[PDB]
RNA sequence: AUAAGGGAAGUCGGCAAAAUAGAUCCGUAACUUCGGGAAAAGGAUUGGCUCUAAGGGUUGGGCACGUUGCGGCGUGCGGUUAACAACCAACUUAGAACUGGUACGGACAGGGGGAAUCUGACUGUCUAAUUAAAACAUAGCAUU
RNA sequence: GCGGGUAAACGGCGGGAGUAACUAUGACUCUCUUAAGGUAGCCAAAUGCCUCGUCAUCUAAUUAGUGACGCGCAUGAAUGG
RNA sequence: GUAUUGGCCAGCCGUGGUGACAACGGGUAACGGAGGGUUAGGGCUCGACCCCGGAGAAGGAGCCUGAGAAACGGCUACUACA
RNA sequence: GGUAAUUCCAGCUCCAAUAGCGUAUAUUAAAGUUGUUGAGGUUAAAAAGCUCGUAGUUGAACCUUGGGCCUAGCCCGCCGGUACUGGCUGGGCUGGGCCUUUCCUUCUGGAGAACCGCAUGCCGGUGUGUCGGGGAACCAGGACUUUUACUCUGAACAAAUUAGAUCGCUUAAAGAAGGCCUAUGCUUGAAUACAUUAGCAUGGAAUAAUAGAAUAGGACGUGUGGUUCUAUUUUGUUGGUUUCUAGGACCGCCGUAAUGAUUAAUAGGGACAGUCGGGGGCGUCAGUAUUCAAUUGUCAGAGGUGAAAUUCUUGGAUUUAUUGAAGACUAACAACUGCGAAAGCAUUCGCCAAGGAUGUUUUCAUUAAUCAGGAACGAAAGUUAGGGGAUCGAAGACGAUCAGAUACCGUCGUAGUCUUAACCAUAAACUAUGCCGAUUAGGGAUCGGACGGCGUUUAUUUUUGACCCGUUCGGCACCUUACGAUAAAUCAAAAUGUUUGGGCUCCUGGGGGAGUAUGGUCGCAAGGCUGAAACUUAAAGAAAUUG
RNA sequence: AAAGUUAUCCAAACUCGGUCGUUUAGAGGAAGUAAAAGUCGUAACAAGGUCUCCGUAGGUGAACCUGCGGAGGGAUCAUUU
């Protein structure tokens, strides 16, 4: 059964982009999904997205503009200290100059670079580059 | 594929690795301690014994020669084994009742080369060392 | 797909987006409640109380007209059944299989069905006990189950 | 009927005799048709006297009216004695102290046991007056 | 009389020669022969003459006892194994 | 009874305690730890041995003196050696 | 290495490390050959025969967001001046205040400010004072606050060791020393970080769980009544008694309020409607054929094979027509078609309970996914008791073939083949491919349900049914293609995997010994499930290419 | 106030029996691996000359043969009213 709505959204986005399409549809919509898209949007990796409102859960239609290589999710949301955050960027990021690792903390979800500025840590939920 | 992946499944993963670890052959012989029990040497590197007789052993099929081994009974536990005397014309240095010292071929319990059923070689005889006698660096005591 | 099967059908009902009664209904919520209680006293369970209202005259959704579900209305009027109807129908089917089975001793297929039905009853009864609908000591005894149905 | 030391060296052969034995508490193998084997094998305790504890039966229960020779009923009720009080009656079980020439199922009564082979499955029956058995019978199975 | 059936009916169920890189043994082959040539099992057994058979065990010493071996004078399948 | 608590022990009365989240039992060529060796990260393996804690003085038990010992370069007895 | 040895035994020459170098055993890297990061399971080692279900692991969405002002601290850009200094209505980063329906619990006490006026003094500000309207903030004390995990910062915690700062022991491994003019003197160092699980405090409030008002046994009030317990100092002192007051527990009456219930998942269960199928059980009906038997006609061969023989026959075989009995089996229609959890299921009709898909503006509201042990069913052969016993036919007996033929071929034939009541639990039980969910490409056929449409056919005829065109949900399959995958054969999954994480169970680690020995457990037995070690070996094996 | 003495408690040590673990002798029986210029056949790989294999049952000097139900890893992806 559906055990991770976030994985379904990120997987569906990756498939359409890899095939060269321009738009995607996501069947279930949640707060974590929208907060994940907003982080990607502010860095220019996607465009506008719109949330149609059926009374059950709503859908999302995202607009693609290339520039996106992969967007994945880590299924067991591990606990990561602030001191060991550099282990992860060495693992699942192509290079040190660019790329973002998404965390969830008590101060909202944010990428791995803003968390360093605010000096906050938490749980890891995904990545995109 | 097919592993448990949840955040509270540390018990299943630890138990599974312990069970499947026995299929390894190197680890299985370490855990059961077969060397301490079955090996003629008590898990040691060398051993001393007494020579009983001189035996010639035929080489395997592609080759053709006589390997000129020797029979020895271990002092430590009374077991009987056969050992190979290396180099050319070295049986003339091992008489009867000579207190030889042995070692392995380095294949860790398997026969080396074309010699069948031989796992040890003579290192010293009468406490002089075989190779030193071969190059005439010493004279065998009487 | 299915609880005990391999089918994967998707047949269901689609609820309209609108949450307001149509302009041609012209029936008060109070009249609907009195209509519900008459049918419940005649013996109907909530299942076909709704379908009678929908097919015969008027109401398509009881919730939109009155703001409450059918079972909730009946409970406040002291008309709720002693055991839930969904569990009641499962018990009724299990009794009929046992009665047929004892006459046909070597019907090996019907024996398989009885294990599935009873296994479905135990799962459903556990949920009702942990929510408070049924007393914690309630047990499905095959011997005395025939009295509950009728 | 009893015998020092030895304990089957006797004899066709342990034939005759000896040893074991009641009750309470521990303990119990191979094999097996799972019912048995089993009282397997092998150990401990036992008197007298002075005490302690447990196991039962019967009759009694508060006011308010009415009848009647201190009360038996008519009733009208209420209460459940945080189970008390008097009286009556046989035996069976467990525990402690003291005591003796260490003895005590003190006479009577009262299983020797274990490892294996041959043979008939078992209980049962027969040569009265030399043979009780491996012989006969038996359930089960098969044929006319 | 001629011709069929029937063994949980009465009963029956074999000899001689050669042959494997030492010796021994004989899976294999030729040969005589009829109703069929003893199969599964078991054994010096209450059934074995030669016999106190040969090997092991039990004893200081055992024609006895038990466990094995089997060309078995003359074991053997409801004459039941 | 002990320096004191305690089923540590003696009487009387209840029927409990542990277990698939691995009890109970068997193996250990097992004293525990700080730590040694080998390394991308994650690990695998060893630790009698100079520092800290525990135990023993051939094998078992008992005790004297003393603030402190069930002591062995203290005593008594049995077993084994001499 | 078998007569010209680049490999043995020797002399020359040369190579590697060097005061050191070789051998044996243990252990780590190499090993992504133990795989949480990170490993195979269609054919190379390996998905339980199949379904139900408890521990265990894992579980859909939803509750205060946004906006509008003010202010600080750190960088960068720019300008100008001498690393210094100032400026930009500089653009950013981190943080703190206010108004938007929200902002921040409460009482006692301490000390005391800002803002205020009073008069007393200098050149419209100020010490003024035991001045008072007044307490920003702060400290101490009391009461109230759903509960865990997680992360941040603190506290507490060993020396040596590991990382690491300082100082030329002549350098170094070390050491904790030393330095300055010359001094009858001065001066310094012996830092810092890490552990990390558990326990004690602090800030944050996302993510994952948890608690609350539904038979109101609910919240609030200086509203208003009750009955119970406790009693500080004030009336001299002690004792006794009473009122008021203060506090606690509990129960009414009245009032106040927007008075208290999230969706209805292309998650799941249940109800209802018209259907569909060789799904299961009991009973019953029919069909020709095979074998036997009775009646009937005729006359010499019939059978069987590559070719023959054994066998049957004028005691009339084989062949021909009519009739009867018995047991087994359901031809053709029958297919890249249907149903069932799998094993499996095909003649008619009656009875009995069950199931999938489709249709639906019915109902419940997370009731779900997968499962160690445990349980139901499980072809054929085989086992125990009765019935039945046509046909085929293990064992067995003969005829040929052959050098031999205990076989292939031919004539006979027992158990068995069928049924009722009980056991057995294994198959190449196969798609050699576990189950749930999401996404990814074109095409035409077909089975079941619904919806739309022009006609033809046809009936006591319309609506329905048969045929034709199109859409859609659910199934058994197939054709093309490769952006993708694989060692390859090939695959719409065997794809979305070095750019590696959606959830869950089982199994495998070079070839033999070996699914064997032994112990345990189930079975009447045959046997099933569980399952080693000694020893031995450098290759077994998979897909494809040329001969 | 010493020797001695009465009754409990803590108890080494020895004797007999039970039970568990490790090591080891044994007539005879039945397997595996290797080494061979051995004897008898030819089961498998080509339609291996009877297509091969799987579960089960019986039989034979030996490989193997035969019955019943499966599978293609086959020697057929295929035959029309
Ligand atoms: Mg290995
Ligand atoms: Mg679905
Ligand atoms: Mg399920
Ligand atoms: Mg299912
Ligand atoms: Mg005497
Ligand atoms: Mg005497
Ligand atoms: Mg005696
Ligand atoms: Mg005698
Ligand atoms: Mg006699
Ligand atoms: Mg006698
Ligand atoms: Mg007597
Ligand atoms: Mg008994
Ligand atoms: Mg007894
Ligand atoms: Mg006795
Ligand atoms: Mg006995
Ligand atoms: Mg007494
Ligand atoms: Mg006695
Ligand atoms: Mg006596
Ligand atoms: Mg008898
Ligand atoms: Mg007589
Ligand atoms: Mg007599
Ligand atoms: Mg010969
Ligand atoms: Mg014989
Ligand atoms: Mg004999
Ligand atoms: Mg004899
Ligand atoms: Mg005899
Ligand atoms: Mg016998
Ligand atoms: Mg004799
Ligand atoms: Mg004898
Ligand atoms: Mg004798
Ligand atoms: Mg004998
Ligand atoms: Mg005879
Ligand atoms: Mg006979
Ligand atoms: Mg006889
Ligand atoms: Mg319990
Ligand atoms: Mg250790
Ligand atoms: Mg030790
Ligand atoms: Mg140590
Ligand atoms: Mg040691
Ligand atoms: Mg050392
Ligand atoms: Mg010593
Ligand atoms: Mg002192
Ligand atoms: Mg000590
Ligand atoms: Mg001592
Ligand atoms: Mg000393
Ligand atoms: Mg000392
Ligand atoms: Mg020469
Ligand atoms: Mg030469
Ligand atoms: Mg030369
Ligand atoms: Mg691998
Ligand atoms: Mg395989
Ligand atoms: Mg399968
Ligand atoms: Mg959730
Ligand atoms: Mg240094
Ligand atoms: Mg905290
Ligand atoms: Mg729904
Ligand atoms: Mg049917
Ligand atoms: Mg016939
Ligand atoms: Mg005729
Ligand atoms: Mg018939
Ligand atoms: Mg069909
Ligand atoms: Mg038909
Ligand atoms: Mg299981
Ligand atoms: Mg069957
Ligand atoms: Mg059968
Ligand atoms: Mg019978
Ligand atoms: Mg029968
Ligand atoms: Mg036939
Ligand atoms: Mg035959
Ligand atoms: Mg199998
Ligand atoms: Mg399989
Ligand atoms: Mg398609
Ligand atoms: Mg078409
Ligand atoms: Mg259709
Ligand atoms: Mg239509
Ligand atoms: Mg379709
Ligand atoms: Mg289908
Ligand atoms: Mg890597
Ligand atoms: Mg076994
Ligand atoms: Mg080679
Ligand atoms: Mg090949
Ligand atoms: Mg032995
Ligand atoms: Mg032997
Ligand atoms: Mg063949
Ligand atoms: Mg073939
Ligand atoms: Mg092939």
């Amino acid at each position: 059964v559906r055990t991770s709505v976030l994985h379904d959204a990120l997987n569906s986005i990756n498939n359409a982009e890899k095939m060269g399409k321009r738009q995607v549809m996501i069947r279930p919509s949640s707060k974590v999904i929208v907060k994940f898209l907003q982080v990607m949007q502010r860095h220019g990796y996607i465009g506008e997205f719109e949330e149609v409102d059926n009374h059950r859960s709503g859908k999302i239609v995202v607009q693609l503009n290339g520039r996106l290589n992969k967007c994945g999710v880590i299924s067991p949301r591990y606990n990561v200290r602030l001191a060991e955050l550099e282990k992860w960027v060495t693992k699942l990021l192509p290079a040190r100059q660019f790329g973002y690792v998404i965390l969830t903390t008590s101060a909202g979800i944010m990428d791995h670079e803003e968390a360093r500025r605010k000096h906050v840590a938490g749980k890891i939920i995904g990545f995109f580059y | 594929g097919g592993k448990p992946r949840g955040l509270n499944a540390a018990r299943k993963l630890r138990n599974n690795r312990r069970e499947q670890r026995w299929a390894d052959l190197q680890y299985k012989k370490r855990a059961l301690g077969t060397a301490y029990k079955s090996s003629p040497f008590g898990g040691s590197s060398h051993a001393k014994g007494i020579v009983l007789e001189k035996v010639g052993v035929e080489a395997k099929q592609p080759n053709s020669a006589i390997r000129k081994c020797v029979r020895v009974q271990l002092i430590k536990n009374g077991k009987k084994v056969t050992a190979f005397v290396p180099n050319d014309g070295c049986l003339n240095f091992v008489d009867e009742n000579d207190e030889v010292l042995l070692a392995g071929f380095g294949r860790k319990g398997k026969a080396k080369g074309d010699i069948p059923g031989v796992r040890f070689k003579v290192v010293k005889v009468s406490g002089v060392g075989l190779l030193a006698l071969w190059k005439e660096k010493k004279e065998k005591p009487r | 797909g299915r609880l005990h099967s391999k089918g994967k059908g998707i047949s269901a009902s689609a609820i309209p987006y609108s949450r307001n009664p149509p302009a041609w209904l012209k029936t008060t919520p109070e009249q609907v409640v009195e209509q519900i209680c008459k049918l419940a006293r005649k013996g109907a369970t909530p299942s076909q109380i709704g379908v009678i209202l929908r097919d015969s005259h008027g109401i398509a959704q009881v919730k939109v007209v009155t703001g409450n579900k059918i079972l909730r209305i009946l409970k406040s009027n002291g008309l709720a059944p002693d055991i839930p109807e969904d569990l009641y129908f499962l018990i009724k089917k299990a009794v009929a299989v046992r009665k047929h089975l004892e006459r046909n001793r070597k019907d090996k297929d019907s024996k398989f069905r009885l294990i599935l039905i009873e296994s479905r009853i135990h799962r459903l009864a556990r949920y009702y006990k942990t929510v408070g609908v049924l007393p914690p000591t309630w047990k499905y005894e095959s011997s005395t189950a025939s009295t509950l149905v009728a």
